[PDB]
Order: structure tokens, then sequence, then C-alpha cells
RNA sequence: GUGUCUAACACAAGGAAGUUUAAGGCAACAACAGGUCUGUGAUGUCCUUAGAUGAACUAGGCUGCACGCGUGCUACACUGAUAUAUAUAACGAGUAAAAUAUGCUUGCAUACUUUUCCUCCGCCGAAAGGCGUAGGUAAUCUUUAUCAAUAUAUAUCGUGAUGGGGAUAGAUUAUUGCAAUUAUUAAUCUUGAACGAGGAAUGCCUAGUAAGCAUGAUUCAUCAGAUUGUGCUAACUACGUC
């Protein structure tokens, strides 16, 4: 199978294998429309 | 202007006496009288940044760089190549898009900084990082200090 | 008097030298620069000042600047992979290698040949 | 506009139409009687 | 020996720094002559000014500044300056004297005596600006 | 010029070859590359003056013009010129 | 000592414990030394699927570390430092001089 | 003791029309030695004709396409235009600038009928005519900016019809006497 | 002062602040057949399910270009560009594969050591960049009591599509990647277009805002003319009305 070490299909969500919109900051890897739903189980609170 | 009425009392000794611009430009061209330094080679086809897209246009320039480096080396003892390379950063144009911030050219920088190294006036700490004035050097800045600062006084 | 006539077909007086020498080609400024300091023309003075002297070391140094320490990075036009040496243009010899380079293209049928003989952009339109 | 020659008060921009010459030749006219923005008063 | 004071505008802060002294002005590593604009010079000479040179000469001062840009900075320094004349007159001179001279500068200005309170209004989405929005279109 | 071109060594041959040429080469031929090569140079040597080599199962443009390719139709279809080196194919393109 | 956790209310509780403690035992202590607050901050579109409006809210998940320290042998901080903890609080011990 | 630039006392004036003085800083609180003071005019309506004539007229000045927020050199150009009009007549630069700004006011403005304006909004209609025309006169011309405000000035107080405050001001009042 | 003299407003003074101190977060009742089943192991029905509309691999394509409309960037210059010089900031962010070694004929087979993200520093490189290595799980090291650019100063143009401007194009040597060609991205020299302040129209904005100038983060194997933050330079003009 051809090489998945770089580039696009090296990175999927974690919660749903998404082929796009994956927040890698922090290195957590999940999707903005997950991150939504479990941000305040993981802890996130918002002020702005 | 250049003579000043100040309403405090001046050191009278050191490099923050005089003007930064007179001393490095005054400087420059003891520097050049005393026969301290060369380009060399290479150093002869330079801009300082990428964009610029000209030669330095004032023609006393690398004696005038130089003093800008040993003014910066006494005010901070432990800078590096990649100091000096910030120090002389500038805006490059990116033609059909908005300028960002470019380093200076850094080869003829390290050649300036090892000269002067050869010459004695700087030393490299590798202990505590980076070079610093010699104290020979510091007393040859202090002293041109005290002339500029005589000068401007008479 | 105030004028003369430069060679490579330009006539200035009022101009600078790097002005002058600038407004036929090397007009980029920095090839021009290095033949002003290499000429040894006063580079803040008028073109019509000029003498006849300066003028033949300018087109000394623009047919073969090699022999002159401007560096090979610095100088225009490289390798072009045919072995009679190809280094340095300017002028009339700009342009017959641009045709030359327009014909190689056209020649391979090359994709940037194709859109040149349309007389189109490299990149594409982008949809104007 | 047509100021060009070498050879045939002080402000240059009046320097320099007054004797038809350049403003740069009228920094060098006023450098001359002393023998940026910088000030001539 | 030694009293502190201070300025404060925008990000910048100017902590003052009045000893017992000889009538020395220092700014960080640099004379207080060493501002560079003129104008701006000239409004931290200003107080020195108002209350004449021959009250200061008896006192070095020292002053460390951090944060903002030259314009903000120099109102800093001229709030550190004119809190730094008023400290040393309160700790070493005279109280009844200091409110007298903080009546002179109080006058002319409160702008020495009391800091700007301008401070940034934060982006929001949908414009460069705080409020400010990137064109609507229909 | 050709001659001596076809003579050289490899390592002569990048470092008169551009930058992009000389990189690709260091970085690596490959298989793909290498094995139509080899096709290409056996069918030119066996071929009288005439009919030309044929297309790969690969369909690849990712691959330069070389000193010996010249003369061979490559795979959709284009035939190689000889003063072509390094260029690349310029095939497949589309027009109005 | 050096206290870590994401719980405000439990690292804040346990210092004033720790330095109660310390005196019980009469160990010598600086004042608690709250260091600089981490924050995990994310910048996030609230549409699911980018349509209508480009409304953004930013979101911070805000980590606490405090510094309490002890010139004492090993022993006395280990042991009540161990005792005392509250389970959300991550503790490590930092040794010191005789 | 205290002088604009150090040199330029400004400790008294000539009537106008007598609205005009309650506004300019002719007192001896709001004279100062160089105009950058930049205070908060938003409080409410007349808290901005409290402001410096000098520092409005940089402020006034400084705005336009490439030079917008450039205020020092507006400072040195105001200075340098004042001494420009100091050398050109005896009188003091800053009484010249004055009979400018009350020159420059327009005395009437109108809606589709016919008004009069404020002492305020003459003030600042006046100050913008006089950077206005110093800047028409600048772009694209050889004349320097500090040239062009001082010649402006000299002319506006002179009631010359080669100044442009003089030629809107004009231009603004005959408008006025057309409608009614 | 004005006000049922209540609720409260207006002015001045005091005061760090007087409008609720300034900015966000926050988000009723009830809808819209608004958008999204191209995010979901949320999901009905209907389609499809072995020369598959699944999973996967090789190219090509999403960007082509007589032409029409959004939104930004760069410009149209002497209150400026050009070359040198002075000044300075805040938010951040920083763990299964490579290298080395052995046996065989670039290739094949095996072991083993660490490379892995930020880069100080030291040499070499015009420039990009290269090589050698250090310190960092971080208020500590990168690096931020100093990392920026407009500002501003002295010089050079002396106002002429001009040395403004960088479209468009040619030769390079580099960097990332299996692959860079339909300029990936990078620099060097050369090439030197339009644009002379913008019709009918229409946008945003009341105080550190508006505007100008930068810069961190996000996507990232590779890249900002984007978005989102953050600082600095610091205006005008009402201070109201339908």
């Amino acid at each position: 199978v051809h090489p998945k070490k770089y580039g696009q299909g090296s990175r999927q969500c974690r919660v749903c294998s998404n082929k796009h919109a994956i927040i890698r900051k922090y290195n957590i890897n999940i999707c903005r429309q997950c991150f939504r739903e479990r941000a305040d189980i993981i802890g996130f609170k918002k002020y702005r | 202007r250049l003579l000043e009425p100040v309403p405090f009392v001046k050191t009278n000794n050191c490099i923050k006496d005089v003007d930064a611009d007179l001393f490095i430009r005054s400087y420059a061209t003891h520097l050049k009288l005393h026969n301290k330094i060369t380009y060399p080679k290479w150093c002869t086809f330079v801009k300082t940044g990428k964009g610029r897209k000209l030669a330095p246009l004032n023609e006393d320039w690398y004696f005038i760089r130089a003093s800008s480096i040993l003014r910066r080396l006494y005010l901070h003892p432990d800078i590096g190549v990649g100091f000096l390379r910030r120090q002389f950063s500038s805006k490059q144009r990116r033609g059909v898009a908005p300028n960002h911030t470019s380093l200076a050219s850094g080869k003829i920088l390290r050649s300036i900084l090892q000269q002067l190294e050869n010459l004695g006036y700087v030393e490299q700490n590798p202990k505590k990082k980076g070079r610093r004035l010699t104290t020979k050097g510091e007393n040859a800045i202090n002293n041109f200090a005290r002339y500029i600062n005589k000068k401007v006084y008479n | 008097q105030h004028i003369l006539r430069i060679l490579n077909t330009n006539v200035d007086g009022k101009e600078k030298v790097i002005i002058a020498l600038t407004a036929i080609k090397g007009i980029g400024k920095r090839m021009a620069t290095v033949i002003c300091k290499q000429a040894n023309v006063d580079p803040t003075k008028r073109a019509g000042e000029l003498t006849t002297e300066e003028i033949d070391n300018i087109v000394h140094i623009m047919s073969t600047p090699t022999q002159f320490k401007i560096p090979d990075w610095f100088l225009n036009r490289r390798k072009d992979l045919k072995e009679g040496k190809n280094i340095h243009v300017i002028a009339n010899q700009l342009d017959s290698y641009l045709r030359e380079d327009l014909e190689r293209m056209k020649k391979i049928r090359l994709h940037r040949g194709l859109r040149h003989h349309w007389g189109l952009r490299v990149r594409g339109q982008h949809t104007k | 506009k047509l100021n060009h020659a070498v050879f045939i008060v002080i402000t240059p921009s009046a320097i320099a139409e007054k004797y038809k010459v350049n403003l740069s030749v009228a920094r060098a006219v006023i450098n001359h009687l002393a023998d940026s923005q910088k000030l001539y008063t | 020996k030694r009293v502190q004071t201070f300025g404060k505008k925008k990000t910048a802060v100017a902590v003052a720094t009045v000893t017992n002294g000889k009538g020395l002005i220092k700014l960080n590593g640099k004379n207080l002559d060493l501002v560079e604009p003129y104008i701006l010079k000239t409004k931290v000479y200003e107080p020195l000014w108002l209350i004449g040179s021959g009250k200061l000469k008896n006192l070095d001062i020292r002053i460390r500044v951090k944060g903002g840009g030259q314009t903000s900075q120099i109102y800093a320094i001229r709030q550190a300056i004119g809190k730094g004349i008023i400290s040393y007159y309160q700790k070493y001179v005279d109280e009844s004297t200091k409110k007298e001279l903080k009546d002179v500068l109080l006058r002319y200005d409160r702008s020495l005596l009391v800091g700007d309170t301008r401070r940034c209004e934060p982006k929001k989405f949908g414009g460069k600006g705080a409020r400010a929005r990137y064109q609507k279109s229909y | 010029d050709l001659d001596k071109l076809l003579d050289l060594s490899q390592d002569e041959l990048i470092k008169l070859f551009k930058a992009r040429q000389r990189r690709k080469f260091q970085r690596g031929i490959s298989k793909k590359a290498k094995s139509l090569l080899k096709k290409i140079r056996k069918s030119k040597k066996n071929c009288e003056p005439g009919e030309k080599p044929n297309p790969v199962p690969t369909h690849l443009r990712n691959m330069t013009i070389i000193p010996e390719m010249v003369g061979s139709i490559v795979a959709t279809n284009v035939e190689i010129k000889p003063e072509m080196i390094g260029y690349y194919l310029g095939e497949f393109s589309i027009t109005y | 000592i050096a206290l870590t956790s994401k719980n405000l209310r439990a690292i804040e509780k346990v210092c004033s414990d720790i330095m109660k403690g310390a005196k019980e035992k009469n160990l010598n202590v600086s004042g608690p030394v709250r260091l600089p607050v981490k924050t995990l901050r994310i910048t996030t579109r609230k549409s699911p699927c980018g349509e209508g409006t480009n409304t953004w809210d930013r979101f911070e998940l805000r980590i606490y570390k405090r510094l309490i320290d002890l010139y004492s042998q090993c022993e006395v901080v280990t042991q009540m430092t161990s005792i005392n903890i509250d389970p959300v609080v991550e503790v490590e011990v930092i040794i010191t001089d005789s | 003791d205290i002088k604009l630039f150090k040199k330029w006392s400004y400790e008294e004036i000539n009537i106008a029309d007598l609205s005009l003085v309650d506004c300019i800083a002719v007192s001896q609180k709001a004279c100062v030695y160089t105009p950058h003071t930049a205070g908060r005019y938003q409080k409410k309506r007349f808290r901005k004709a409290l402001c410096p004539i000098v520092e409005r007229l940089v402020n006034s000045m400084m705005m336009h396409g490439r030079n917008n927020g450039k205020k020092l050199k507006a400072i040195r150009i105001v200075a340098y235009a004042f001494e420009i009009i100091h050398l050109m007549t005896g009188e003091n630069p800053l009484q010249v600038f004055v009979n400018a700004v009350q020159k420059g006011g327009p005395r009437e403005d109108s809606t589709r009928q016919a008004v009069d304006v404020s002492p305020l909004r003459r003030v600042n209609q006046a100050i913008y005519l006089i950077c206005t025309g110093a800047r028409n006169a600048a772009f694209r011309n050889i004349k320097s900016i500090s040239e062009c405000l001082a010649e402006e000035i000299i002319n506006c107080a002179n009631e010359s019809s080669s100044s442009y405050a003089i030629k809107k001001k004009d231009e603004i009042e005959r408008v006025a006497k057309a409608n009614r």
C-alpha cells in the first residue's frame, strides 16, 4: 500500500475517523464537530 | 540640537555621553584611519538585506557596520551570530504581497566578528556563551568616547 | 555642453551615470552598480560629463564580465546544458537567447512552449 | 522640470527655481555658501 | 539613601529611583539626553523646568522602563519623573512643600500625577478591528 | 557536446545538470523509472530503423529526459527530441 | 515540593493544609509561590459544518502550578506530603540540604 | 520661561471676532513648550473645545493617505512653517496663524435653507481648510509641505485669492448667499 | 440645577474610575419545511453490496480559459522612495519510523544505536542554506528586563510613468517530499506591463478605538496575499436626529 507517514491520509479523528477538519493542537487528534461535544468533559471552559 | 543645554549632570566618560550615530560614524572614520580591518573579497558584492537590491549607498559603510557592531558589543557581552542577524534585520518587500521581516546577510557579520577576534578587541567566552569585548577593546572604546566627549565639550 | 551619446543606442546627460546605464540594460541596478564600480565612473555624477574611456570601459565589461571580479552567481545567464558556455547575456544577446529558448520550447512542444505559442500565462488564467 | 545646468536667501526649492538648477544642485549651492530635512536657518 | 515611584501608560511601565546625590539623571543604560525625538525630550524636561534645576541638584535619579513603544514610554517616564520629584520631596524634604509642588504640577496637567486610563479593546471575529467589520455584501 | 555527454559518468552528469534534476538523482531513481529505462534500452538496441517503443502500465510522467532517452515514444504519447535533456514531458494537458 | 492540578479548589485547599502540616512538625518553609498559569487555549468555530455566520469561541483548560519548598531532611517532608494529599493534585518532591 | 518650541511665548493675541478667543490656546496653562499631549476628548460635547490649537493643527495635518499618524514630522513641518512665516514677516507666526483661522472660518452654511455656523464649527472648518490647502498644494508638486502650509497661512491671513482656504470659505459663503 | 420634587436625570467638584468603569462570555417565548444525513458506530426509508456506488492501487482532474460577478492584497509617490542609523512589544509554541553495523550480489538478508519538536552556540556558505554539536517536558533552554515593523535622524534622488511600481518572462543554486512539470516552496542576476486617485454605487467606524504598521497561533511532509489572536504608531467628527 502507498506511503502514509505524511499527508492527509496519515491522520484522522480519534472519536469518529473523519478525513478532514482535525484539530492537532496539543496533539489530541479530534475534529471540531466532535470537540464541541466533549470539550467540557475534557476540561475546557469558555469566557470569550 | 548638536550642542544641548541639558538640565542634569552627564557622565562625561562613557558611550552614553556621546550620540550613538556620531560615535559610530566618527569611530568608523578612526577605524579606517587606523587600518583595523579589510572587506575581505566576497564582502565587496553584498547588500545588507536581500530585498535592498543595491550596493550600500554611503561608500564608507563597511567601517560604519563594523563600528555599529562594536557599539552593540559594549552594550551586550553575550552576543553571537544570530543576535547580529536579528539586530541588523529589516523588512523584505514581497512584491504583490505585504512586507515581512528578513534577517541580514550573515557571512559579512561573521567575517567582521571573527576578524575583530583575531585583532584582539573581542574574545569568545565558551562557558557563559558569547563574544564580549576584551579589556583592551573596552579601553579603546572608552578612550574614543572620552576623546569625542572632549570634542563636544571643546 | 551637458550631453553624451551612450554606446548601444541611448542619449543622456541630466541622468546619473548609473541611471543612464540602467536605462539601457541591467535595469535591475545591481549589474549596473558592479559595472560602474569596475569602470571607475563617479556614481553620484551625471552622464553628460563622462569621458570616451569611461564609455569604452563600460562596453568592455558588458561584452566580457567573466574576466572581471563579478561572481558567477551574480552574473545573469548560466549553464543552458550545451557545451559552448552561456554565462552572461544583455541586449541583443538577451533577445537572441530568449528567441532561442522560445524556439527550443516550441521544438519540444513543452507545456510552457505551447502556452507561449497561445500567448497566455504559464500558470493558467485563473478565471479572469 | 527643465532644470539641469552644471555651470552657467536660503531655501532649496527657491534656489532651484531662481538659478534654474536642481534641488540636488541647490543643496550643493547651500553647502558652498556654508563653507533628510536638516535646517539651514 | 533611596526612594522609588513610577509611571504607567498602555503596556509601558517606568519605575523611577530617586537617590540622594548631585544631579545625575539616567534612563536604564542611557543618560536622560538620549531620548532622540526633540518633541518627546522636551516633554520630560518640562517638569524639571517647571520646578527649576537648582532645586534638583542634591539628588541623583535612575529610571528603569519596560514595555510599550517610544511615545507611550516617554509619557510613562514623565509620570515617573513627576512622582519621583514628589516622592523625594515627601520623604526627604517636607510634606507641606510637596503638596505645594504637587499643586503647581497638577494645575499644569494631571497627566504626570495620574497615568493614562486607555487600554486596548480586544479583536472579535468578522473584522480586523475590535468593533470594525469586514465588508458586507448582497 | 553529445558524444562527451554520453561518455561522462553519473556524478559528472548530475554536476552538469540543474539542481532540481541533480536532487532527483541524488534522492533516488526507484523501481518504475529504472524498469522502464531497461525496457527502453533493450527495445532501442534490438530494433532496426523504424517503429518505436511502447507505453508502460503505470503511465509515468514523473521521469525526466536523460541523454540516452532520445527518439523513444513515452507512456499517453509523445516522442523525445535530441535536445530535450532535463526538460520533462509536457504531455497529457488539455486545451480550448 | 511542587503541586500541579487542573482543579483550582483542590490545589488551593492542599496548599493551606501542607503549610499548616509543616508548622505541626516545625519545618522551615518558604511561603507558597504561585507559578505562572498555563492555559490550553482552543479557538473553535461554533457552526459544526461551517455554514452561516463566522462565529468563533475561545475555550480554555487552565492548569495550576504552585511551589512550596523546605529546608529539611527528605524523610519528614516525603512522609508529611504523602499522608496529607487529595487525589486530583499531582505532587512531586524536590530534595534539599541537611 | 514657557515658550512654544523654546522661542514663541504666545501669551497675547488680538480680538478677531471675539468668538475665536475663547477657543484658541493663548492662556499660559494651554500654551506649551511643544504640542504633543494627546488627551481624551470623548466625555462630552465641549471636552474637545479645550484642545491646544497647535496639537489640533498637527493632528489635522497628519491625516492623508500615506501620511496617517506621522505626528512628529507634522510637528517639525509646523515648526518649520512658523519659522518660514517669522522670516517672511516680522509679525509673530502664531498671530498670523490666528489671523488665518479667523479668515478661514466661514460665517454661514446651508441645507436645502441657509444657516449660521457655531464658533467651534467655524474653528474646526478653518483648521481643516488650512491643512487641505497645504495638502492639495503639496501632493504631486515640487514645493515642500512646510512651504505650502506657510504660504497658505500667510495668504489666508492676507485674504488673498491665491489661498485655498479663502477660496473655499468664499465658496461656502457664496453657496449660503445663493441659497437664501 | 431640573424632576410628581418621589423614581431620577443634568452640570460642577471630588476621585483610579461616574453611562452599569471598558470589553467580551451569557443567549426567553415561539417559529423558519434556513443549513448540515460530504463529522459521527446519531438515523428511517429508498438505492447499492463481488468484471461493487464498499475497502485499496496507478495515472489525470479539482487550478484549464472568448467571458460575468464577490473578497482581499499590491499600487498609483518628494507629508515619498532609495541607503545607512536610533528607538523599542505582547500573545504564544515547543516526543511505529530513521541513522549506524554485519553477511551476501546500487540491490538483497540480518543486527544494533537512537534520530524524531524548538533551536542557542562554533565553523563554512553573497544568498538561500550546509555541516559539527549544546540547553530545554519548560516563568529556568530555544527566547522574549528584549524578538518586531510604521515612527524618527542624517544622507541620495529633485518630481519627469520617474530611480514610483513589480505584472509578465528567461536563465540558477537550494529546501521539503516517492514524485515538484500546470513557474511546490527558496534565493541571485536579468525582463520593467498596467496604474496619472477611481462612474452609477457602496463598506466600516465615537476613544487607544477608526486608520496605519507589524507579529504569534491555526492548517503543515511541504506554504499566507487567509482566518484567528497579540502588540505598537494614536486621527478626524458629531457627542444628536428620525
